[PDB]
RNA sequence: AUGCGA
C-alpha cells in the first residue's frame, strides 16, 4: 500500500501563510505576491490590506535553505496528486491604529 | 509598497483545481503538507509511499528515509481548526492569492494529509563481543 | 592484613546475597511482590515517585540502609579473627586495635572485610536527576553498590565506582570537622563570661 | 643601501636597512610645529604617521631577498619576515595603511605559491597524495583565505595601490593548480 | 611526609647505631610508628614499602 | 617492565633539551584553557574576541549644547565618538626615550628587574563630528597591559625548548600567569551558571522581593559574543503577573514580562496565547494565569495599542539612565535598550528569535509553578560553566574603553560649560582634550 | 475567538474586553471594530480543579498502594 | 538528654548549677546579651557585646 | 618521602623583652617583630578556672 | 641535584658509579638491575641511590651565566 | 553614623567585632613567653 | 554548595580538596578536562535539524513539555515528538563521531533531555560556545573519540571499563577511569588503597612541600624559595608522572622506611631520622 | 582581610 505520484507543478502558484489562531480576513481580502530572484532561487514576501489593518508575511530564510515545502491535491480514485511548491510565509497584521506615536522626547 | 528593493511583481500563476472533481463531503479529495529537505530533488519522484500511513519509510537514491505522517498539529480529535496553517489559493497570474474554502463560508479548511520526509541514519549498534573483552 | 583462603570464601560468599538484597529492598519501599523482576515499568515509575520525594527516598535509604548494614554485620562477625591470616598473639593490626593501642575493630573490619555503605548526612548516597548515582548506572539501579554500598576493602582496593563514593563519605567528613568548632567557641563564651 | 647592492662583497642592504629601522623608528607622532630647516625630507623621519621610506624598501627588499631561489630549518625567512611585519600590526605602520598591508600580503601570497609548488608538479609531486589525504591543501586553503582578508581590508581602508583584478585571477588559476 | 598524607615531625636525629639493623646490613632511613595506619587505613602505603623493596632489588 | 624508568631517555633530554617540540604535550595542554582564552582577546573570528566588545559599546554622542542661534533645539552639531579597533603589542622598551633602539623584552628581564611586563595596548580612536561631517581617526596609546605568557602576545609563545633555555627560562614554562611588578599572578577560574540556557530555580530571595512574589522563576544568563553576560530573571507574582529582572549599572529594574514581549515584535495578544499554551489550549491552570496575564497588562496600559507606543514607553522611562539623551528619541532609546538587555544572547535583530525564547521562558515558568517539571540546580556542575581568567581579562578591559570614552565625554562636558571655547572640528581641540584625560588604561 | 474564559478580537487577535462586563449589549475590538457575539453568544464556562497535590496527607498515602 | 544522646557523661553538678544560674531571677534567663543586662557588674555588660 | 616546607621548627620564637605598641605599651606580635605570644580570652578563662588568679595577674 | 657521594642507608661510596653505570646502560645496551649488580649496589638502599638518581644538574648547568650563548 | 570605607570612629575603635576590650583588655600579648612545636620524649 | 555531586564525574577531582574554610569551595579539574575556548559551526546545524525533521519554530507555532524543544546555543529552531527528540540526539551523535559533517564540531555538546515524570524539563540543547568544560569518553558503536559535556553526561551511560558494559545501556566507556582523577590525585600510587581523607591531606602536602621548583633560580629573584638538592624519581609512580614530565622536577626522595616502634620517640605523629644518613644529605634543603 | 600550618 503506497500511493503513487501523477504530476508534479514546480513553479509558484500557492503558498501557505501562518496567522494568529482565529485568522478569516474579509471574504475579499487580497494577497500581494511578491518575488526575488538571488543567486538561483526566489525569495517571497506576502503583503495585504484591509478597511483597518495590512499583512505582511515573509520566510524564515535560515529554514527555507534547510526545508523545502510541497504541497498536494490527491485523488483516491484516481490516484493522482497536483504537486505544488509553496513557501510558508508567517504573516503579521497591523492596524490604523497601530501607526499612532508620541512626541520625540518626554 | 511593492517594498523589497529585491522583489518583482509576479506574472505567472496556475489554476487550481479545487472544485472540477470536488463535491461537498462526496469526492474525498485532499491537500497534503510534506516537508522537504533541499537535499532531495522533488521532480525526480514517481510515487509516495505515504499509503503506509505511518511506516511511510522510504529510500530516496539508494538513501533510507522515514516519511512522517502526524495527526497532531492539525488532526487532532480535539479542537476544530487547531492550525494557523493557512492556506492562500491564487487563480490567475494577474491575481492575488485567496483564502481556502469548500464553499462560501467564510472559513479556512485543513490539509487532509501532512506528511514530513526525515532522513534516517544506521546509527550501527555495537558488537558486545568485540567490545568487551575481560 | 591478609585472610585465610577460608575468611576469603566466607567473605565473598556472604556478599554473594547481597545482589538480591538492593532490589529486595527497592520493592519493600515500592511495596510490590517478591522477586518483582528488576525491570517491570511500575517498579520504575514507583521509584521515580520514589526520587521526587525526599521524604520517601530517606525511607527507601533507611530501609536499604539497615539491610546492607545487616550484610556488614554478616560479613565481619564471619570473618573477623575467624579468618585473619594469622591471629592475635601476633597479628599487630588485630592487637592494636582490640588493645586499644590504636583503631577500632571499625578500622579492622574496613580493611579486612570490606568498607560497607558509604552514608551522607543520615542516608545513601546523593543521586541525580537522571536517576542515576554515577554516569555508569542506569538510572534507578536496584543494585546495593550503585546507591553507594561498597563491597570492596581497602586490602585489595575499591572500584572507582566506589572510591568516588567514599570520596564523598571523606569529603563531607572534613565539613563537619572543620566547620563545628566555629559553632562550639561561641556555644562555650556565651556562658563563659556569666559563670565567670 | 645601491653601494651595497652594487657592492656584490659585502652585507644586504638589508642588514643596514634593519638597522636604518631601529635608528629611525621614531614611533612618535607630531610633524608641523617648528622649522624643519635640515630635516624636511621625507625619506628620513616618521614612525606616527609619516611612513618611513627605508623601513617599507627594508619589507621590500627582504621580500625580493626571500624570492631568489626558494621554489627554484636554516630557511626561517619568509617567517621571519611575517613575524617582523606582525610585530607591527598597526600603530604607525599599518595604523597607516597599504604597501604596509598589501606587501605583507604579498609575502603571504608567495608563501601559498610555495606550498603548492611544494605540493603541485603533477598533482602535488605526482601520481596522486594517498599520503594522508590532503593536510597540505587545508593549510593552503586556509592562508589562501586569510591572504584574501589582507588583499580586501588593504582595499577597503582607502589603498589605492592594488589591481585587485590580476591578483584575484591569479589567485583562482592557482588555486586551480592546488585541485 | 610520604605521598599518602600521613605526615609527621622528626622528633630525633637517631645514631646509626642505635637504629635497628636488619641481617641484610643496612639500619633504615626513617622509622615510621606502625600505630599510625589502624587510625589512618593508610595501607597504600604499605604497598607502596613492598614494591619500592621489590622495585629496587 | 610495565612502568619502565625512562633514564636514557631523560638523560639525553637534559643534556640536549628539544630543539622542536617539547616532551609532555599534557604538560602544555594543562594550562590550555589559560592560554587559548588570552589568545581569544587577540586572534579569533571578526578580529579576536577585544575587538567585538569595542564594535559592541557603540558610540558615545555629546552635542556642544545645541548652540547656532531651530540651530539650538536641532543640537548644536552632532560629535560622534567610538573605539574602532584594538592591537595589543609585544613588550618592548626603548631607552632615553625616543632614538634608542627598540629591543624586544623577555620575562626574565622582568623576574629580575622585578617590575611588571607590560605590553603597549594601543585602540584606534573615532572622532566622529556631525555624525560624518568629519572623521577624525587617532590611534591613542593607553599605557603597558599586561601580557599573559606563553600567549599569542608574548615573545615566548612560539619558541622551542631548545630558545627557551637560550632565553633562561625553565625550558618547559607553561606560562598563562602574570609577571606583575615582579610577582606572578594567574587569574583563578571561576564556575558561573553556564550560559544561554534557562535554569529553573526556587528561590526564598524571590520571596524577598516583596509581596505577590513566588520563589519560582527562570534565570538564564545571556553572554554576547564579546562574552560579556547579563542575567534576565522572570518571576511568577502569586497574582499571575510576570515580571522581568535585569541589571543595568549593578542597578535592578523590573518590567512586566508582556511589556518585553509586545515590545520585541509586533504580535496579536493571541500570537501570545499561541506562544505560550500552543496545543495545550486545555490546561485551565495555564489558559487562567494567562488571562490573568493579558487582561492586567490591558488594565494597566489601555493607551499602548501598538508595538511602538510601548517602545515609547520604554525609552520614556530609561532615557534617564541610559544616557543617550541629547540624541536619541524614545523609540530609539528603546530599541537600543531591547538590544542591550533583553537576551542578548541572541543578539541584534534577533528580535523574532528572542521573542521565541522570551515566550519559551515563561511557558517554562508556568511548568515550574505547576509543578509539572522538577526545579534545576545551581549548583550541580551540570548548570555551569567556567569563567577563563582570560575573558574576565576581556570584560574588564571592554569596560575600561567605556570609561575611556565615558571621560571624554565628561571632559567635553566640563569645557562646554566653562568655556565652550572651540568646535569639534579643531584638531587641537582634539590634542588638547584628549591629551586632559587619563587614558592609561595599562595602569 | 474564545478559548477557555479568553476571547480574541477574531480580526486582529487581540484579546478583547470581556463580553460579560461590556456596557453595551455588544462588545468592540480596541484594535478591530468588531461588535460582540452579535454573530453568536458565547457562555463562559471552565471546568478547574484541583492540582492533586496541595492536600497531602496521611489517607493520600493510602492511594498509593 | 543532649549529653546522654551522644553518650557523653557529665556531672550533673555542673548542668544543675547552670540550670540555677538560668533562674536566678525566677524565669528562662537565657545568656545571651538579653539576660546580661539584669547582672550588676557593668564592665562584664561591657566587655561582652 | 618528601620534606613539608614548612619547618615551624625554624618558626620557634621566644620574646623575655621587646618592643610595644605605643596606644598600649603591650608587646608587638610577629615573630619578626620579636612580638610575644596572645593570652587568648581562652587561656584567661581557663588561667582563671584553676583558681591561679595570681598567676593571672 | 646532582649524584650523591654515598648511600644514606648504608655508608658504601656510590659517586663513582654514576658515569659508568650510565655507560652500561649505553654501551652495553644492558637493563638497569644487571649494571647495578655488576658495579656492586649489591643492597637495595645502594641500590635505589643510583637507579633513582634524577641528574638534574646538567638541566641546571645550561643556565651558567658566565659565558655568552 | 557620617554620611566608601570612612576611618572608624572610637566607637568602631572600642567594639566593631570584639572591640578594644576584647582584643586588648580580656587578652593580651605577654612577655616572657615563647612559642615553639613541640616534640615528644619518653624519657623526660 | 560544598556538598560533592555526582555530576563532577569526569569533571571536578573528588580527591583534590583543600582541607579548611575552602573544602568544596576550591574544586580542582581532572587532569583530562578541557576548555572550549572558541565556538564552531553553529551555521550548519539548522540545516541538519530541518533534515532530520525538526520543524522550524515558525511553522509549528506550538509549545509544551509534551514536545522536545530543539535549541542550538539558546537558540530555539524547532520543535518535535519526544521520540524524534532522541532519535535526533543519538543519531547526531553519530554524525558527530564520523568526519563527513563538517558542520559538525567534534566537541559539539548535545543535550538531550527526555520526557520525565516531574523531572527535568525536556528539551534538546545543543552547545557550541566557550567556557564549555569538555572531557573525552570513548563512543563504542564507532569505537572513537567523543567529547562529552557535564550537562549531557547526566542522562549518558558511561561504562567505566569495557569489561563491566552492561547490555544495550552503556554507551561509550571511560578511556581510563584516572581520567576522573585530578593530577595530583594520579600521582599517588594506589591512591585507591587509603581512606579518602588522607588522600586528600596527600595532596594538600604533596603541593606544600620543599622540592625543586625550578632551575633558572639563577635568573629569578622570588621572595622565597625551598630548592631540594638531594631529588629522586620514585620507584612507584603513575604513569602520569612520566607523561607530565614532573621527573623534571623531583619533589622528594626514596628512603628505606621501617614500620616499627622502637625508639619510643615515635607516637601519633611523630617519625625519626637516621643521624648518619641526616650527615649525608638526606632531604637536604636550601 | 586572601591563602595556608596546627
Ligand atoms: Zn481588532
Ligand atoms: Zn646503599
Amino acid at each position: 500500500s503506497e500511493i503513487e505520484i501523477e504530476s508534479v507543478q514546480d513553479q509558484p502558484s500557492v503558498a501557505v501563510g501562518s496567522f494568529f489562531k482565529g485568522f478569516r480576513a474579509p471574504s475579499d481580502t487580497t494577497f500581494d505576491l511578491y518575488k526575488k530572484k538571488k543567486s538561483e532561487k526566489d525569495e517571497f514576501v506576502l503583503h495585504g490590506e484591509n478597511e483597518r489593518l495590512e499583512y505582511e508575511g515573509y520566510t524564515d530564510s535560515s529554514s527555507q535553505a534547510s526545508n523545502q515545502y510541497v504541497v498536494g491535491l490527491f485523488n483516491p480514485e484516481k490516484k493522482s496528486i497536483q504537486l505544488y511548491k509553496a513557501p510558508v510565509l508567517v504573516s503579521k497584521v497591523v492596524s490604523k491604529s497601530s501607526k499612532n506615536l508620541r512626541g520625540p522626547k518626554i | 509598497f511593492s517594498i523589497p528593493d529585491g522583489f518583482k511583481k509576479c506574472k505567472h500563476l496556475k489554476n487550481f483545481p479545487l472544485n472540477g472533481d470536488n463535491k461537498k463531503k462526496a469526492k474525498q479529495q485532499q491537500v497534503w503538507l510534506i516537508k522537504f529537505p533541499s537535499n532531495v530533488d522533488i521532480s525526480k519522484l514517481k510515487s509516495l509511499p505515504v499509503d503506509f500511513e505511518s511506516s511511510t519509510t522510504m529510500t530516496i537514491d539508494k538513501h533510507d528515509y522515514k516519511i512522517m505522517d502526524d495527526t497532531d498539529i492539525e488532526s487532532s480529535l480535539t479542537q476544530d481548526n487547531l492550525s494557523n496553517m493557512t492556506l492562500l489559493v491564487p487563480s490567475e497570474s494577474k491575481e492575488s492569492l485567496k483564502i481556502a474554502s469548500t464553499a462560501k463560508d467564510n472559513a479556512p479548511l485543513q490539509f487532509d494529509k501532512v506528511f514530513s520526509v526525515s532522513e534516517t541514519a544506521k546509527i550501527p549498534a555495537i558488537d558486545y563481543s568485540k567490545v568487551r573483552v575481560p | 592484613l591478609r585472610l585465610t583462603a577460608e575468611g576469603n570464601k566466607w567473605r565473598t560468599d556472604i556478599l554473594k546475597t547481597s545482589v538480591d538484597t538492593g532490589r529486595e529492598a527497592a520493592a519493600e519501599v515500592t511495596n510490590l511482590d517478591k522477586d518483582t523482576p528488576a525491570d517491570d515499568p511500575e517498579l520504575l515509575k514507583r521509584l521515580q515517585e520514589i526520587l521526587r520525594d525526599n521524604n520517601k527516598s530517606g525511607i527507601l535509604d533507611a530501609v536499604t540502609s539497615s539491610k546492607v548494614n545487616a550484610i556488614t554485620s554478616q560479613v565481619v562477625s564471619k570473618c573477623v579473627p575467624d579468618g585473619t591470616m594469622k591471629k592475635f598473639p601476633c597479628n599487630s593490626m588485630q592487637a592494636m586495635a582490640l588493645s586499644g593501642a590504636k583503631g577500632s575493630n571499625v578500622n579492622v573490619s574496613q580493611i579486612m572485610c570490606l568498607l560497607g555503605q558509604q552514608a551522607l548526612e543520615g542516608r545513601r548516597v546523593p543521586v541525580m536527576v537522571s536517576g542515576k548515582t554515577l554516569p555508569s548506572f542506569k538510572p534507578y539501579e536496584t543494585d546495593a553498590m550503585a546507591g553507594g554500598y561498597v563491597k570492596g576493602r581497602f586490602y585489595s582496593g575499591i572500584k572507582p565506582q566506589e572510591y568516588y563514593f567514599h570520596c564523598m563519605a571523606g569529603r563531607e567528613g572534613l565539613i563537619d570537622t572543620a566547620v563545628k568548632t566555629s559553632r562550639s567557641g561561641y556555644l562555650q563564651r556565651c556562658l563563659t563570661k556569666q559563670l565567670e | 643601501v645601491e653601494i651595497l647592492d652594487n657592492l656584490s662583497n659585502s652585507s644586504s642592504g638589508l642588514d643596514f636597512l634593519q638597522w636604518m629601522c631601529q635608528i629611525y623608528s621614531s614611533k612618535s607622532r607630531f610633524v608641523q610645529n617648528i622649522n624643519y630647516r635640515s630635516i624636511v625630507p621625507p625619506f628620513q623621519t616618521g614612525s606616527r604617521t609619516h611612513t618611513a621610506k627605508f623601513a617599507i624598501t627594508y619589507l621590500w627588499s627582504s621580500l625580493i631577498n626571500c624570492q631568489k631561489s626558494m621554489e627554484p630549518t636554516e630557511n626561517d625567512l619568509l617567517q621571519e619576515l611575517i613575524d617582523k611585519i606582525s610585530e607591527w600590526v598597526l600603530t604607525p605602520p599599518f595604523m597607516e595603511d597599504a604597501e604596509v598591508w598589501f606587501i605583507y600580503a604579498s609575502c603571504h601570497l608567495l608563501k601559498a605559491d610555495t606550498l603548492s609548488r611544494q605540493f603541485v608538479n603533477d598533482n602535488k609531486n605526482n601520481d596522486l597524495i594517498g599520503l594522508d589525504r590532503d593536510i597540505k591543501i587545508n593549510q593552503v586553503i586556509k592562508h589562501i583565505h586569510y591572504v584574501r582578508t589582507f588583499l580586501k581590508i588593504c582595499l577597503d581602508k582607502g589603498g589605492f595601490a592594488v589591481p585587485s583584478r590580476l591578483i584575484e585571477n591569479q589567485l583562482k588559476s592557482f588555486e586551480s593548480r592546488l585541485y | 611526609s610520604s605521598r599518602h598524607g600521613q605526615k609527621g615531625v622528626c622528633s630525633r636525629k637517631w645514631p646509626t647505631i642505635d637504629m635497628p639493623f636488619s641481617e641484610t646490613g643496612i639500619q633504615p632511613d626513617i622509622i615510621i610508628n606502625p600505630h599510625a595506619f589502624p587510625s589512618r587505613m593508610t595501607i597504600g602505603m604499605f604497598v607502596e614499602s613492598l614494591a619500592g623493596k621489590a622495585g629496587a632489588l | 617492565r610495565t612502568a619502565d624508568f625512562r633514564t636514557l631517555e631523560r638523560e639525553s633530554r637534559f643534556i640536549n633539551p628539544p630543539k622542536d617540540k617539547s616532551a609532555f604535550p599534557l604538560l602544555q595542554e594543562a594550562v590550555q584553557p589559560h592560554i587559548g582564552s588570552f589568545n581569544a582577546l587577540t586572534e579569533g573570528p571578526d578580529g579576536g574576541l577585544l575587538n567585538l566588545g569595542v564594535k559592541d559599546i557603540g558610540e558615545k554622542v555629546i552635542f556642544d549644547g545645541k548652540p547656532l542661534n531651530s540651530n539650538s533645539g536641532y543640537l548644536g552639531n552632532k560629535l560622534s565618538v567610538s573605539v574602532e579597533q584594538v592591537s595589543i603589542a609585544k613588550p618592548m622598551s626603548n631607552d632615553g626615550v625616543s632614538s634608542a633602539v627598540e629591543r624586544k623584552v623577555y620575562p626574565s628581564e622582568s623576574r629580575q628587574r622585578l617590575t611588571s611586563y607590560r605590553g603597549k595596548l594601543l585602540l584606534k580612536l573615532k572622532w566622529s563630528v556631525n555624525n560624518g561631517e568629519e572623521n577624525l581617526f587617532e590611534v591613542r596609546d593607553c599605557g603597558g597591559l599586561p601580557v599573559m605568557l606563553q600567549s599569542n602576545r608574548c615573545h615566548l609563545n612560539k619558541m622551542s625548548p631548545y630558545e627557551l633555555v637560550q632565553h633562561k627560562e625553565e625550558s618547559d614554562e607553561i606560562g598563562g600567569y602574570f609577571i606583575v611588578n615582579g610577582i606572578e599572578k594567574l587569574i583563578r577560574m571561576l564556575i558561573v551558571q553556564r550560559r544561554n540556557h534557562p535554569m529553573a530555580i526556587i528561590r526564598p530571595s524571590f520571596a524577598n522581593r516583596g509581596a505577590s512574589y513566588s520563589h519560582y522563576g527562570i534565570q538564564i544568563r545571556s553572554v554576547r559574543p564579546d562574552q560579556t553576560s547579563q542575567t534576565n530573571v522572570l518571576h511568577y507574582l502569586n497574582d499571575g503577573q510576570v515580571t522581568f529582572r535585569f541589571s543595568w549599572r549593578k542597578n535592578e529594574y523590573l518590567v512586566p514580562v508582556v511589556m518585553i514581549l509586545k515590545a520585541l515584535c509586533h504580535t496579536s495578544d493571541r500570537e501570545i496565547f499561541d506562544g505560550i499554551i500552543g496545543n495545550d489550549v486545555k490546561d485551565s491552570f495555564l489558559t487562567d494565569r494567562l488571562e490573568l496575564l493579558l487582561r492586567g497588562f490591558k488594565k494597566r496600559y489601555p493607551h499602548l495599542q501598538n508595538r511602538t507606543q510601548v517602545l515609547q514607553y520604554l525609552g520614556d522611562k530609561f532615557r534617564v539612565v541610559f544616557q543617550a539623551s541629547p540624541d536619541q528619541s524614545d523609540l530609539e532609546v528603546g530599541q537600543e535598550v531591547l538590544d542591550r538587555i533583553v537576551l542578548v544572547h541572541l543578539g541584534k535583530d534577533g528580535s523574532q528569535d528572542k521573542f521565541r525564547m522570551l515566550l519559551f521562558m515563561i511557558r517554562k515558568l508556568y511548568s515550574l509553578v505547576a509543578g509539572e517539571c522538577s526545579p534545576d540546580n545551581p549548583d550541580a556542575t551540570q548548570h555551569q560553566e567556567v569563567l577563563l581568567g582570560g575573558f574576565l581579562y576581556g570584560m574588564i578591559l571592554k569596560e575600561k574603553i567605556d570609561e575611556y570614552l565615558q571621560n571624554i565625554i565628561a571632559q567635553v562636558r566640563m569645557d562646554i560649560n566653562r568655556g565652550m571655547a572651540i568646535n569639534f572640528k579643531d584638531k587641537r581641540y582634539m590634542s588638547r582634550v584628549l591629551m586632559r584625560v587619563n587614558e592609561n588604561i595599562g595602569s | 475567538s474564545v478559548v477557555g474564559s479568553l476571547i480574541f478580537c477574531l480580526d486582529c487577535g487581540d484579546l478583547l474586553e470581556n463580553p460579560n462586563a461590556v456596557l453595551g449589549s455588544n462588545v468592540e475590538c480596541s484594535q478591530c471594530k468588531a461588535i460582540y457575539p452579535k454573530s453568536q453568544f458565547s457562555n463562559l464556562k471552565v471546568v478547574t480543579t484541583t492540582a492533586d497535590d496541595a492536600f497531602p496527607s496521611s489517607l493520600r498515602a493510602k492511594k498509593s498502594v | 538528654n543532649v549529653f546522654s544522646r551522644y553518650a557523653i557523661s557529665v556531672s550533673f553538678r555542673h548542668l544543675d548549677l547552670i540550670a540555677d544560674m538560668m533562674t536566678r531571677q525566677g524565669t528562662y534567663l537565657a545568656f545571651n546579651r538579653q539576660g546580661m543586662e539584669t547582672s550588676t557588674s557593668s564592665f562584664m555588660k561591657m566587655s561582652y557585646e | 618521602y618528601q620534606r613539608l616546607r614548612h619547618m615551624v621548627n625554624d618558626k620557634f620564637q621566644v620574646r623575655s623583652t621587646g618592643p610595644v605598641n605605643s596606644l598600649t605599651m603591650q608587646p608587638v606580635k610577629g615573630r619578626k617583630r620579636h612580638g610575644g605570644i596572645r593570652v587568648g580570652e581562652m587561656e584567661r578563662d581557663a588561667l582563671i578556672g584553676h583558681g591561679t588568679s595570681f598567676l593571672l595577674q | 641535584m646532582i649524584v650523591p657521594v654515598r648511600c644514606f642507608s648504608c655508608g658504601k661510596v656510590v659517586g663513582d658509579k654514576w658515569e659508568s653505570y650510565l655507560n652500561l646502560l649505553q654501551e652495553d645496551e644492558l637493563d638497569e638491575g644487571t649494571a647495578l649488580s655488576r658495579l656492586g649496589l649489591k643492597r637495595y638502599c645502594c641500590r635505589r641511590m643510583i637507579l633513582t638518581h634524577v641528574d638534574l644538574i646538567e638541566k641546571f648547568l645550561r643556565y651558567n651565566p658566565l659565558e655568552k650563548r | 553614623k557620617a554620611q566608601k570605607v570612612p576611618i572608624p570612629g572610637v566607637k568602631q575603635a572600642l567594639e566593631k567585632k570584639e572591640g578594644l576590650f576584647r582584643k586588648h583588655m580580656m587578652g593580651k600579648r605577654v612577655n616572657y613567653a615563647a612559642r615553639s612545636v613541640i616534640s615528644p620524649d619518653p624519657n623526660i | 554548595v560544598r556538598k560533592l555531586l555526582p555530576e563532577s564525574w569526569g569533571f571536578l577531582c573528588p580527591v583534590h580538596t583543600p582541607d579548611g574554610s575552602p573544602c568544596g569551595l576550591l574544586n580542582h579539574f581532572a587532569h583530562k578536562c578541557r576548555i572550549s575556548t572558541q565556538q564552531s559551526d553553529v551555521s550548519r546545524i539548522p540545516s541538519i535539524l530541518y533534515s532530520l525533521g525538526v520543524a522550524p519554530a515558525s511553522h509549528t507555532f506550538a509549545a509544551g513539555p509534551s514536545l522536545c524543544c530543539v535549541q542550538i546555543d539558546g537558540k530555539i529552531i524547532g520543535w518535535v515528538s519526544h521520540e524524534q527528540g532522541k532519535i535526533i540526539a543519538d543519531t547526531l551523535r553519530y554524525w558527530k563521531v564520523e568526519g563527513k559533517t563538517p558542520g559538525l564540531p567534534i566537541d559539539l555538546e548535545i543535550g538531550y533531555v527526555p520526557p520525565s515524570t516531574r523531572g527535568q524539563y525536556p528539551g534538546l540543547y545543543l552547545f557550541g560556545g566557550h567556557s564549555r568544560m569538555l572531557r573525552p569518553v570513548r563512543y563504542l558503536p564507532l569505537d572513537k573519540e567523543d567529547i562529552v559535556g557535564p550537562f549531557e553526561q547526566v542522562y549518558m551511560n558511561i561504562a567505566v571499563t569495557p569489561q563491566e558494559i552492561q547490555n544495550n545501556v552503556h554507551t561509550h566507556v571511560e578511556f581510563t577511569p584516572t581520567n576522573i582523577l585530578s593530577i595530583l590525585a594520579n600521582l599517588t600510587p594506589f591512591s585507591d588503597f587509603n581512606q579518602s581523607p588522607r588522600n586528600m591531606y596527600q595532596c594538600q602536602m604533596g603541593k606544600q612541600t620543599m622540592g625543586t621548583p625550578g632551575v633558572a633560580l639563577c635568573h629569578r629573584s622570588d621572595n622565597k624559595l625551598y630548592r631540594l638538592q638531594t631529588g629522586q624519581t620514585p620507584i612507584v609512580k603513575a604513569n602520569l608522572y612520566d607523561d607530565y614530565g614532573m621527573d623534571n622536577f623531583p619533589n622528594g626522595f626514596n628512603a628505606v622506611v621501617a614500620v616499627i616502634s622502637y625508639t619510643g620517640y615515635d607516637m601519633d605523629d611523630a617519625m625519626i631520622i637516621n643521624k648518619s644518613a641526616d650527615e649525608r644529605g638526606f632531604g637536604y634543603g636550601t
